[PDB]
This record gives structure tokens, sequence and C-alpha cells, in this order.
């Protein structure tokens, strides 16, 4: 029978901390056990990476972290403990096999009974099949138009590699459209609709270090003390489509791995290394918001008391690795809690912290069913090089002070410009300018950033001074002034555009 | 097919326009809807390549291919887009047409128009003689045995580097498609 | 280095004068000490001192020095350069433009300078104390994350001159405070309460005059002598501002007072559940105060979900024993539940109010009228108080096992500092009525009435109540009250309570009965939306009619149409009462009035009434039931369906109070057979869990989750959306407060600079009316906005103005406000 278990089957692109030549495919247990030998692991899809890194962190926390706080000043003692595992250096192989021993039967993707994070009952009970196209991302589904991402005419379905199948699967199981999916007949009841993904339209922030090991344990959020729960593949009995999803205070319920809003399935091929058909449909119909908000995302509060994740923006990805630099700052309410409990000094890491790097997996999308773009963002190691190469304490501090300053002020004027354009266009008619203004603003303002980091003569301000010298502010005046320039001719638009244009002039600290 | 950019810096110009309703109340001048539509004029440069080499294969009858490329060139000069033409009739013909048959690689003359042209005078003659100049230095720096022909709606200048000045567009196209094999 | 006196600490309203920073630091520290001895309770000081492994002497010393450092971050350049001050003396540290606040400056500089004084570099104590005082303006900042081996210079502190001066100030206040020892450890909560302390002392000495007051004996220099003197003079008289600011028993009582004095060993909580109006108050303050003595904190605090209860028991209960967020700062204070619950709400300056609740053993009321949202909010609140070793008490009517279970469970979690695991058995899966419950912190054993006393506890005797569902015809989705009117209200004219679902049949049934009343019993209206004064006169003429003085006075009658206002501690005893379909809990509260005081038995009423009979209005069949859209838009459909199905299987049998019905309010939540509509059942269950989830994402973390770090204590004008708000309806046309356009609606009042007197508070509050949250609140206008001069008062901001337009001759017009027109009539009150 066809079978494919993530334990030993190679599906993760992994590369060691060595030469950095010829990286190759590794399974889950293999990349975990010898993580100490591997630099890092990755998969081409940033959504699939944002969920992959969550299950990896949850596994390493199932064995390494022990994902269970003791009871004597728990938080503190826990930080100590994990600092000891970090001090050791690697994983215990008998612990890895000791954890799979309890679940060696769970990880098969094509298990004929209770597969890996799929719904076996959904095999029957579904009149039609959703098709592999809907499972694969960037691939034309039934109603989409066949222009982009390679033609796929709903027919001659190019079978996907089981690796690509677990990538797209793991991503769709995370980020997922909302609305009009394949119908299911539950207990004689049919309901064709589906809810959105839990992480849909949000940027994720995962810290990464020199070796994959410290990255894994640094990606361990403090397990909220509570009723110990299990991830999706550990539950002994398959969930009920009706009924309220089980509640979980434990990390398995805060990493969004206890219950998913979707339910996919892979139809195996006789060969066993290809998927031919798939099923994508609703798994839970009654709404439920997850308590103990996600530590990876950045959350911002609106009026009325609701807290929501800051949505992604392709406009920020116009320059590479923009959000990656959040390790500087930090920043005013704009900081994930996982970082707020693993990057600072109130924890007990000693020297891996001096080589920590941030990474960001973002996939901007509309909250209903329309997708726009994905992008990864790994911080530039050069910004570390500059701080280390000089070996002068006062200069080592002046450089990082210059990067922190330039970054903070950069995004400050970015958002100040956003509200400037939103009020300018919303008041001109009594918007479409934000897209152009922001895109051109970051695209133009990042070479200035690299211009300030190398203390080279930048626009507006020459090297030598303390901080950013108030230069990209002038870059914001440039972008804003040109995006709305040809339209501020008549006095109406001129006076409103100007009235909102007299804000960029602040902070604006003189010479 | 290449994008068509102007040969001289041209800034958009705001055309203030208004709609007038024909049913007047006892408070006149209440026009239909005030608004502003941007327009711009100028002398565009255009360029395109046809690779009969890896073309005729996909087809066959060099005569059918010959008909397709000849009608293509005539359509390339003839056509003009259909954007807001019913409100700004901008139907025109190219003031200069240069078809060249190269046996090694296609080449564009876009960089000839890199340094924008300042005006207060016309731009067609200056553009013609400047394209000539660029064809001369490029021709004397990358020598090659290629065919060149051109038609022009101005008998003032003599364009040497552009080949043999044919009399008209369809004659040029006929002699060049024939000369192409 | 000689300390300079040019640097400022206060500049607002000093008429061109500058106040030295050192004097502010010192007098602030003095405030910390004097409040640490005169203000704070010995038991709470035992809690904080115990949690920090130190003793009163050195703990107080430490926190005093900490308060003396609260504003040390002011020694930047962007702070003093705010006004013209000569800075050419010490160059360097040019303007970068980070916009850092002085609180941020101190919070980021302290972790790297004080290690010369003994705190472990990079440790936890210096971090928690650093961010602790660095967030002295209500918002806490993250711990310092640096990437350069010279953190002092990367944060913008590079000039040795400036650093030498701030080190000089540090040492100055250090020997001035007596040079305390370093505490080996600290935890989050301790840092939070003491943070409330430091911000309190800051705002304290902060006030204007002061300032001008002592603004005469300014220090000529910065030597230890002059600073010792100034600090010593604040120590001379700080309490000036302190006092100047104002800071036959029943069975149950005999059983708690009898056996409870043995169990009162320490901090815990007592959940008391007694009948309405029976006197649960006496046992509440009796046990509450005995336990307060057991813990050693005199002041208390009661949170009530009303407004008149505060103004009535404020005096009723006092003779036997000013700005926003400082109300809780009084030793004896009692207010509503919103200002207390908001302490754990994720808002700025929460540590202040949390500190206010840290010193009082709090008591709370009506935990039955608390939706899952509010329930989990106050739930975590009492969990925190749990980890702050403060005992509490709760008064409530009958409560399901989930409520009690989850609350005592939360507090127990605060006692142990971690919540239960997979196998931990629930502490309260059974609760009696009347029945008390006491749980202790350090032991954890939960005790009830049944454990030691098998014999039941006696209460007010009464006749078993009977309920009879009557068939009411449905017209246009509404109900035809006419039928019931002419069916059961016939023997009344020869000889009454009418409870409605909402305003529809409040003014609907009152008008539907006004015609009838014109034929001529008496028809008076008292309901949800009446002018506080108007319904205070109606309530006076009712509490004196159907209440204590009704039987006791002797002029007892020979009809009352109301809303759920009867739900809150009213004195009522009627033989005839007619109400609509509602939750079993609501039937319990409202129905806790049928033959209320038969105990006294002095009212002689005709033979007509001989059995306690409540009639529940309900729609009928046309197989699962269905209810009106307006009744179930505020109540749960599945719940009401369970009430219907449960009342049907009674075969019109009596229900005893307080013994038989409690197992039915528990039962309705126990057996699923009472509801066959799975969609509705799991719908309201779905939305209750979704609301609780919508709550747990806007509240502070758990006790230990925030132990090592206090940043997760402020992630940012929010409030709560459920479910009532106090409103003011003014008449505009000109602004006048009365319907006869005599008293003008004032822009500001009678006081210094328009300051509102306490009597101004009692008057403007005496002019309110309660309106419930509705879709009209989504669309608010400008006329509803109060002027800026009014926002600085706590009791008046949450009062939106609903204007109305009176004409030239006095006619009142319903003015639209949020898609609806409001009209204040003297008979039916506000109409919309
Ligand atoms: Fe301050
Ligand atoms: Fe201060």
């Amino acid at each position: 029978p066809p079978s494919f278990d993530v334990t030993i089957a190679p599906w993760l692109i992994a590369r060691s901390r060595d030469v950095l030549a010829a990286p190759e495919m590794l399974g889950l247990r293999d990349v975990l056990i010898r993580s100490h030998e591997l630099s890092d692991v990755e998969i081409p899809l940033p959504p699939g990476a944002a969920v992959l890194w969550r299950i990896l962190a949850l596994i390493t926390a199932r064995i390494t972290g022990l994902d269970q706080p003791p009871n004597k000043n728990p938080k503190r003692k826990w930080q100590a403990r994990r600092s000891q595992i970090l001090s050791k250096g690697r994983l215990d192989p008998e612990a890895v096999d000791a954890y799979f021993a309890d679940y060696s039967e769970r990880f098969d993707l094509f298990h004929p009974e209770r597969p890996w994070l799929q719904d076996p009952r959904l095999r029957e009970e579904c009149p039609k099949t959703s098709g592999v196209n809907k499972l694969a991302w960037g691939r034309t589904a039934g109603e989409n138009q066949v222009w982009l991402g390679g033609h796929h005419h709903d027919l001659d379905p190019h079978p996907l590699d089981s690796a690509e199948a677990v990538w797209h699967l793991l991503a769709t199981l995370g980020y997922g459209p909302s609305g009009m999916c394949t119908a299911r007949v539950v207990r004689g009841r049919s309901e064709r609709n589906v809810t959105a993904g839990p992480l849909r339209g949000t940027v994720s922030y995962h810290p990464l270090g020199r070796t994959l090991f410290e990255s894994l344990i640094l990606n361990i959020p403090y397990p909220g003390t509570g009723a110990a729960d299990l991830a999706f593949w550990e539950q002994p009995e398959l969930n009920d489509p009706l009924g309220l999803p089980e509640e979980s205070a434990g990390l398995a319920g805060i990493l969004r791995l206890d219950h998913f809003r979707h339910a996919v399935l892979l139809h195996p091929s006789p060969d066993g290394s290809h998927v031919v058909d798939a099923w994508v449909t609703w798994a839970w119909r009654e709404r439920n918001i997850s308590p103990e908000l996600d530590p990876y995302l950045i959350y911002q509060t609106s009026k009325e008391g609701r807290v929501y994740p800051r949505p992604a923006e392709a406009e920020r990805a116009i320059w590479r690795d923009l959000d990656a630099l959040l390790h500087y700052g930090e920043d005013g309410n704009y900081r994930p809690t996982i970082l707020d409990n693993c990057t600072p000094l109130a924890q007990v890491p000693q020297e891996v912290l001096d080589s920590l790097r941030l990474r960001a997996f973002g996939f901007d999308q509309d909250g209903q069913a329309r997708d726009k773009q994905w992008f990864t963002a790994t911080t530039p190691a050069v910004l570390r090089w500059l701080a280390d190469r000089e070996t002068d304490d006062n200069e080592n501090a002046r450089i990082v002070r210059r990067i922190t300053l330039a970054r903070k002020a950069a995004e400050a004027l970015g958002r100040r410009l956003e509200k400037a354009c939103k009020e300018a266009w919303k008041e001109s008619n009594s918007g479409p300018w934000v897209q152009h203004g922001m895109s051109r603003y970051w695209a133009k303002a990042e070479p200035v950033f690299w211009n300030i980091v190398y203390d080279r003569p930048a626009q507006g301000y020459t090297p030598g001074m303390a901080g950013p010298g108030n230069a990209f502010n002038l870059v914001a005046l440039a972008a804003y002034d040109e995006v709305t320039g040809p339209y501020c001719e008549r006095p109406r638009v001129a006076k409103v555009v100007e009235r909102h244009r007299s804000t960029l002039f602040s902070n604006w600290t003189p010479k | 097919f290449a994008h068509a950019f102007t040969v001289h810096g041209t800034t958009v110009e705001v055309d203030f326009f208004t709609a007038v309703d024909d049913i007047p109340k006892e408070n006149d001048h209440g026009s239909g809807h005030m608004n502003a539509g941007q327009f711009s004029a100028g002398t565009f440069y255009r360029y395109a390549n046809v690779n009969l080499d890896r073309l005729v294969e996909n087809t066959g009858d060099a005569q059918t291919a010959r008909t397709a490329v000849a009608e293509f060139l005539r359509a390339f000069l003839s056509t003009v887009p259909s954007g807001k033409q019913n409100a700004t009739a901008a139907m025109t013909l190219p003031d200069l047409v240069h078809i060249a048959v190269r046996f090694d690689r296609p080449i564009s003359f876009a960089p000839a128009f890199e340094t924008a042209l300042y005006g207060s005078d016309g731009y067609t003659l200056r553009a013609c003689q400047e394209l000539n100049n660029y064809a001369e230095r490029l021709r004397e720096v990358w020598p090659d045995d290629a065919i060149r022909g051109y038609a022009t709606v101005e008998n003032k200048t003599d364009l040497a580097a552009l080949g043999e000045r044919y009399d008209s567009y369809p004659a040029l196209i006929d002699a060049m498609v024939a000369a192409a094999f | 280095p000689p300390l300079d006196l040019r640097f400022w600490a206060k500049e607002r309203g000093l008429r061109g004068k500058t106040y030295p920073l050192v004097c502010h630091s010192l007098d602030a520290a003095a405030a910390a000490l004097v409040l640490w001895n005169e203000y704070l309770s010995p038991g709470l000081r035992d809690t904080i001192a115990s949690s920090m492994e130190t003793d009163e002497e050195h703990a107080g010393h430490c926190i005093a020095f900490w308060a003396g450092l609260h504003d040390i971050g002011k020694l930047t350049r962007e702070f003093q350069q705010q006004i013209a001050i000569d800075l050419s003396a010490y160059p360097g540290e040019e303007l970068s433009g980070e916009q850092r606040s002085h609180a941020a400056a101190t919070g980021k500089w302290l972790p790297f300078a004080l290690p010369s004084l003994g705190y472990p570099n990079g440790g936890l104590v210096t971090g928690l104390v650093a961010q602790m005082l660095g967030g002295h303006h209500g918002t806490f900042h993250p711990h310092p994350s640096f990437q350069s081996r010279n953190p002092l210079a990367e944060f913008g502190f590079s000039s040795p001159h400036w650093e030498k001066q701030r080190h000089a100030l540090l040492h100055a206040v250090f020997d001035a405070t007596g040079r305390p020892t370093p505490p080996d450890m600290l935890d989050g909560p301790t840092a939070s309460v003491v943070c409330g302390l430091v911000i309190l002392a800051d705002w304290l000495v902060s006030q204007e005059d002061f300032l001008l007051e002592r603004l005469t004996s300014l220090p000529a220099d910065g030597s230890a002598s002059a600073l010792r003197a100034h600090f010593e003079t604040s120590l001379r008289r700080i309490p000036s501002l302190l006092d100047a600011a104002g800071l036959k028993p029943n069975g149950l009582q005999a059983s708690l007072a009898k056996h409870l004095p043995c169990l009162c060993t320490g901090p815990g909580l007592v959940l008391i559940t007694a009948p309405m109006g029976e006197g649960k108050t006496e046992a509440a303050y009796h046990v509450a105060d005995l336990l307060g003595k057991a813990t050693g904190r005199p002041g208390r605090f009661l949170a009530l979900p009303t407004m008149a209860t505060a103004d009535q028991m404020h005096t009723r209960l006092k003779e036997y024993a000013m700005g926003r967020k400082r109300g809780l700062l009084a030793p004896w204070a009692v207010g509503t539940i919103d200002q207390a619950l908001m302490a754990v709400l994720r808002a700025k300056h929460n540590a202040l109010r949390l500190f206010g609740l840290a010193g009082k053993v709090v008591v709370v009321d009506e935990a039955h009228a608390v939706d899952p949202y509010m329930q989990v909010l106050l739930e975590q609140l009492l969990r925190w108080l749990g980890t702050l070793d403060v005992p509490v008490v709760l008064l409530s009517a009958t409560l399901h096992h989930s409520i009690a279970n989850s609350l005592v469970k939360a507090y127990l979690e605060g006692a142990r500092g971690r919540r239960w695991n997979r196998s931990e058995p629930q502490p309260v899966s059974e609760v009696s009525y009347p029945g008390w419950l006491h749980v202790d912190a350090r032991i954890g054993k939960v005790t009830r009435s049944s454990d030691v006393d098998p014999l039941p506890i006696a209460t007010t005797p009464r006749k078993p109540l009977e309920v009879r569902l009557v068939d009411v015809p449905v017209k246009e989705g509404a109900l035809n009250r006419s039928t019931v009117l002419a069916k059961e209200l016939t023997p009344l004219v020869k000889q009454a309570a009418i409870i409605c679902t909402t305003v529809a049949e409040a003014q609907g049934v009152y008008d539907l009965l006004s015609q009838w009343f014109a034929t001529l019993p008496d028809l008076y209206l008292l309901h949800s939306r009446f002018p506080n004064r108007q319904r205070t006169e109606i309530t006076a003429t009712i509490v004196d009619l159907f209440g204590k003085e009704g039987a006791q006075s002797g002029r007892r009658p020979t009809v009352l149409v109301a809303t759920q206002v009867v739900e809150q501690s009213l004195d009522l005893d009627v033989d005839l009462m007619i109400s609509d379909l509602a939750p079993v809990s609501l039937l319990l509260q409202r129905a806790g009035r049928c033959w209320r005081h038969e105990h006294l038995g002095i009212i002689n009423r005709p033979q007509w009434a001989k059995q306690p009979e409540l009639v529940v209005l309900t729609p009928e069949q046309n197989r699962a039931p269905w209810f009106p859209r307006s009744w179930t838009s505020v109540y749960p459909l599945a719940l009401l369906q369970r009430t219907y199905t449960l009342l049907r299987r009674r075969n019109g049998a009596p229900v005893q109070i307080p013994e038989d019905v409690q197992q039915l309010v528990d039962d309705v939540y126990d057996d699923d057979s009472l509801a066959e509509d799975l969609e509705a059942d799991m719908e309201r269950m779905g939305e209750e869990l979704a609301q609780r989830g919508l709550a747990r994402n806007a509240v502070i973390p758990d006790p230990d989750d925030a132990e090592d770090n206090l940043n997760g204590l402020t992630e940012f004008a929010t409030r709560f959306g459920a479910g009532s708000v106090r409103v003011l309806c003014y008449y505009v046309g000109n602004r006048w407060l009365d319907p006869e356009c005599t008293v003008e609606f004032p822009e500001q009042g009678t006081g210094r600079e328009g300051r509102f007197t306490m009597a101004d508070c009692r008057d403007l509050v005496a002019r309110t009316i309660p309106v419930r949250m509705g879709p009209w609140a989504s669309q608010l206008t400008e006329d509803n906005h109060p002027p800026e001069a009014w926002r600085e008062s706590f009791y008046l901001r949450d009062l939106v103005l609903i204007p109305q337009r009176v004409t030239d001759e006095g006619a009142v017009l319903p003015t639209e406000t949020g898609g609806r027109e409001w009209l204040l009539d003297p008979c039916k009150g506000l109409i919309f």
C-alpha cells in the first residue's frame, strides 16, 4: 500500500553550518536528531514555512523543552532549565525515538486510518473532490482564470510530489481562504461554507541563530501553565465537525496546532510518491477565537477593545528584509511576545544571543478569499559585521545607535505618511494614493538607509552627525510630493493636500 | 515588442473639464460634474522585432510566413491604440519608418534618445537626424553586412546610415520582406 | 562631583520659576516613606516584604530610594532644552530626535548604572525594578535589548559630563535614603503594586501648590547637608496632603459567626449565597471584617452594578462602623464594578488602581448578572488578587456549579501561582442555597455548610410557589396582552406586578393599560428608563407601598408595570404578579418576591389570593418551539427554550423556595434534553466561548506569566461594551436643564476655575438616567460630546448628552440621536 511518513521521508530542504555546498532533503526526525550538525532547514513556501516552524518548535518543545513548567517559581525555573539544555548543545536521540515511540503510527500522510492531520472520514461523505489545484498555492482553481502561476486547466492535473503536497498542505491548513468550499454531509446535514485561516494575512516573526538547535529552542514560547493539551496529531479520537472545538491553555492551543479551520486530504497514487487528487473543505463550523494570543505575530488595538494582528503589506517588501530589522528598536507596542521572552537579557542565554537573527514569513491577502503576495525576510548579517569589525566600544555603540535611530525614524515617517495620504485622499473628495505613495516611499527610502549605515553622504544630511540626521524625512516629502503633485493644481486639492503635507515636517530636529 | 517612450521630456497637463446638465432649475450654472482629466502630447519612438528564423519553422510555407510578416509591418505602422480616441482624435502615421533586416541579432535604437531633447522648436527633424547619427556611430563601431531601408515624410534631410531611402511605406515593406529571403 | 541645581523637575504653571530636580527626587522619596508607614496596611506590607525576601526596614528603604529615582531620566538634553536653559556648560549628546520620554530614559539607563551600587549586572532584580520605576507614567516599556558591548553609549548616553552628573545624583539620593541593601529577589506582582506606590507618591507631591508652597526655601547648593534638610522637611510634613486629600439574627449569620471563627486562619475567599433582602449584608461585613482583622487591613471596597445602591448604603452602612483613578486610593471606598474590574483591563496606569485594590479586602455583589465576558474579566482579576495574598468576599444569588467552580478555581490558582492540570478535580461541583463557601490560600481546602453541619440552615419561611403557563395569542409577531388582561385581572377591580421583556411592552403594556385605567385599582409606572429623580419618587411611593413600610405602616392597598429594575434589591411583596418568559435565573430573582414577607403575616388580603402563583407568558405552537425576535435579541434562544421545555414537564406543580428550584436552575444547565435545537444550543454555547475568548485577549497575563517581565502589562480610550451606560438628556433653542426652561444647562459650575463640587457631582448625577448599549451608540453625534472642561471628572465623562428641543411655549419634541428620537415625558419617562 502507498505510504509516506514525514519521519524518514525527505521533504525538508536542509543545509549544514559547514561549507554551504550541495544542501539536500531530510525528513523530520533526521533534521531534528542531527539539528546540531545542520545550519538551518527551509521549504520554498513562506506560509508553509510559517507553519512548519511552528510544528518543529512544538516538537522540540515536546521533548527538549519538556513543554511543561515545574512548580517552584515556574517561569524563572523554566528559563533556567531551557538555558541548561542550550548549554548542553544538542538533542538526545533516545528522546527523539522516545517521542516517536508513542506516535510512530501517527505521522503517515496516507495512513488508511487516521492520517497525519487530515480527516479520514472526509474520504467519503463528500460528493465532489476539491481537486489538487485548490490545494496547491499559486495554481489556478476552478473559478480562477488560467493566466498566472503556470497554466493548470482544472484537468490533466499535474500530480504533485509528496513533498510539495505536504508543503502546500501544511500552508493551506494554515493560511486558508474563507467561503464556498466543497460541501460535506455531516449527520445528514450539509453546509457548503468554510471559515478563514487562523494566520491568514499576517507576518510571522521567527528568531534564528547559527545552528538550527538554538533556533528551535529559541522558538519555544513560554508554555502557558494550564491544562496540558496535545497537538492535532496526538488527540486519540478524531474531532467532531459539530460542537465547540476543544479549549487548550497549553502551548498546543496557542501555536494554533490543536484544531484547524480547514480539513484537507490527499488521495495517494499507487506509486506512493505522488498526489493525484485532494479534498479541501470545512472542518469546524462554529466560530471560536483562540485565547492566549499568538506570540509570533504583532498585535495592535483598535477602538472598541478588539485586538487584531497587524496585516501584511507588499509595500513593505518592496525592499528586501524590511521587517527583519525589528531586532533593533523596540519600537513602541510593535513587538512579538516570543521575542519579548527570548531575545532580551531577562532570559538566560549567554553567547548565542550575540549572534541572533530575525526572520519573517509574510503573505499579504484579503481577509475573505483573495491573495496578493508572499515574501520572506532574513535580517542582513552585514549589520552585525559593521558592529563587530571596528572593535571599538564607543564606535561599536555609535554604529548600532545609528542603525536603531535610522530604523525607528524610518518606519515612523512611513506610518505618518500613510495617514497623510489616507486623510489627503479621503478629504480631497469630501484610497488609491496610499499604494503608490508607500511603494515609492520605501523603494526610494531604503538606499538612503544603507547610505546612512555606511556614513556616506546621503540626501539632505552629510555623515558625521549623531543619528539619521533627518534625511529620509526629506525622502518622504519627495514621495508624497510627487505621488499627489499632478493632482494638486486647483486650489481645493492644493489647500487640503498642503494642510496634510504640513505634518511630515515633524519630528524634524534641526542642525 | 518594445514600449514606446517619448524622445523628449513631457509633463502631464491637467484638462479641467465639466459636465453640463440640460435641465435648469431657478439657480443656474449648477453644471453636471466638475472634474479634471490629464492629457499629454509628444513624439513617440517605437520599436519591434520579428524572428523569422525560429518563426517559419512553427509554420512552413515561406510564402504564408512572408504574408504574415508583411501584413504585420503594415499593421504596426497603420494601427494606433483605441484609448479615448472618440474624445481626442489622435490618429496619425509615423513620421519616420526604418525597417532593417539583420542576420545576426536584433538591435534597438532606444539609447539614441537617452539624453532628452530640449525644444521650443519641432522634434521630428531633430529626432530623425539624431537617430541617423546614432545609427552611424553604432554602425561604424559594430560593423555588419545587414540591410537597411527607411521612409520619411520630410525631404529636407538625407539619412545616410538608415540605408536606401525608399519612396513609400508599402514599397519599403515590400522590398524589405522580399530582401529578407 | 558637585551637584548642580539648574536642572528642572516641574515647569508647568510655575509663573516663570524652575524647580530643581534633586528636590523633587528627595521629596518624592520622603512621600514614599511616609506613605509606607502611615498609609499602607501592615498586612500588605507583610505581603510585599515577604515576597521580596526582605523586612520592613530595608524593603521600605529600597522602595524609598526607588521612588527617589523615578524621574532620574529627566537628565537628558531634549528634556531640559524644552525651555531656554544654558547648556553650553557641558557639550556632547546632541539632539538625535528619538522622542524618548523621561520615563523611558530612566527605564533604559538604570539597568547599567546602578550595578556600581551592588545589583547583579544583567540580573532579574535590577531589571524588574528598572522597568518598574521607568514605567512611572502608566505605560511599561520592554527590558533593555542591546547589541553593543557598550550599552550606555548605544542608548544615546555618551557624554562623560552628563553621565558624571547623573551618577552624582544617584549617589546623592543614595546616601540621602540611608544606602539600603539589595533585595536578592523580586517578582512581577510585587513590582506592580510597588509601582503603583511610586507613581502615587509622584502624582502626590506632583500637585501644583505644594510646589509654590515650599517654593521659598530653595536649596542654595547640593551638599548632603542642604539636601538632608529639604528631605527632612518633607518628612516634617507630608501628611498634610494625606489628610488634606482624604486618605434577631438568622440561622446563616449564626452558623458562619459560630463555626467560621475557627477556620479564619488567613487569606482566602468567602462566597455567600443568601435570599434576596434576607440580610446577607450583616453576615457580609461581619465575616468580612473579622477576616479583615485576620489579614490586618482595615479598609474595604464593594463593587455594585448600579448607581443608587452606592448613594444609599454609603450612609446606611457607614454610621455603624477626588479625580480619576484615585478614588480607590481612599482607605474606605465603595463604588461600581467597572472601575474595579478595569484594574486588570489592559489600559494605561493600571498599576495605580491595582495598587488601590491591593490594600483592601474587596467584596463584590450580584455575580449572577455577569455575562461570561465580565465573568472571566473579574475572574482573572481575583486570580491576580489571589497571587497578591488578599482575601475577598462575594455576595450573590443562586449560581450554577460552573460559576462558583471557575471563580474559586481561579483564586486557588492565584494561591498556588499556577493553574490546574489534566487530573486535578474541580473544587466546587456542588453548591447549596442558602449556602456559604470558604476557601483558604495556603491550605486550599474548600468548605461548605454541609461538611460540619448536616442540619439545614433556617431562613425566612414561605409557601411553595406555583407557576402556570398561559396561552397568549400572537399578533404581528407580538403578543396580545388583552386576553390575559381580561382573563386574570378581573378580580382586581373588586380588590400587582407586571414585568415586561423590554420597553416595547413596558410603555406598550403601560399604554395598553392606560386606556383601561381611564375607565375606573391604580396604574403606576416604574421601569428601566425613567429620570433618576422621577423613578426615585415612584420608587419612594412604592418601597413605602409594597415594602417594609407597606405592611409596617398600615395603609396597605385594598397595578405595577415594571422592567428588570425589580432585579436589583427592591422591597416588594405582591400576591398578583405577571411576568414574561425569561431565564430560570431571572424567574428566581423576580420571583423571589411572591409572598416575600409572609414571615410577618400582618397584611390581611382577601381569600382570592390563597396560593403563590406566578404566570409565565409564552408563545405557543403552530416541533421545536420559537420565540419573538425582540425577546431573544437580548437573551439566549436555547436558554429560553430550555426554560420552556423544563417548565412544561412540571405538570403545573409547585416549586419550593429556597429548596426545589435551585436544582432546576442547576438542572437547566445540566441536562441537554431541555433543548432539542442543536443549532441554537451550540450557537449560544459557541458565542459564550467566543465572547470569553474575546475577553482573554484584552486582559493582563497571568500571575507568573508576568513575573519576570512587566511589559505584557501595557499594550495600550478603551472601555467595555456590555451592557449599560449612564446618560444625560439635556433640553435645547437654548440650553436649559428643566422642562420649563428655567435652570440653564451650565457650561461649567460653581467652583474655583469651574471646579465641580461634590454637590455638583450629586446634582449632575442626580440628573442622569440609565440607557442600555444599543445600535444607536454606534452612531453618535457632536451634540452628544461633552466639552473638554468636563472630561477631567470621573463621574461625568461617561455621560453623553441626549438633546431635546422644547418649543417657545414649552412643548417637548422627540429629538433624533443616533437614528432614534428621544422624548422625556413625565409619565412614561424617556421614549425612543
Ligand atoms: Fe515623573
Ligand atoms: Fe515626578
